[PDB]
């Protein structure tokens, strides 16, 4: 089971991790029953 | 989930993933109901010493 825990939050500060307190809810859980070792972030590019 | 009480309305704001609730001794204390999702509460039945 992959649970995915979720929280979006409206800040306004500018460069690190704003300092506080939020409980994260629990967005879905995926019965994907797989090994999972490594993962990469995926991007978006801007043209011109 | 089996048991008895009395099933009331109740005013518990419950977040949309949370089904039940547990007291301190771990017994349920407010259930979710299946098909209609609203959630009751329960309360044990009245009970004392005689
Ligand atoms: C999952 O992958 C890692 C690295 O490939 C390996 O060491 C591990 O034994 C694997 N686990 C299972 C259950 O296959
Ligand atoms: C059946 O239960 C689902 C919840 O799993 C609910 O969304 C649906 O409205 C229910 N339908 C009837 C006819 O009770």
């Amino acid at each position: 089971y992959f649970k995915i825990y979720s929280k979006h939050t409206p800040i306004n500060l500018v460069r690190d991790l704003p300092q506080g307190f939020s409980a994260l809810e629990p967005l879905v859980d995926l019965p994907i029953g797989i090994n999972i070792t490594r993962f990469q972030t995926l991007l978006a590019l801007h043209r011109s | 989930l089996t048991g008895t009480g009395v099933l009331t309305e109740s005013n518990k704001k419950f977040l949309p993933f949370q089904q039940f609730g547990r007291d301190i001794a771990d017994t349920t204390d407010a259930v979710r109901d299946p098909q209609t999702l609203e959630i009751l509460d329960i309360t044990p039945c009245s009970f004392g010493g005689v």
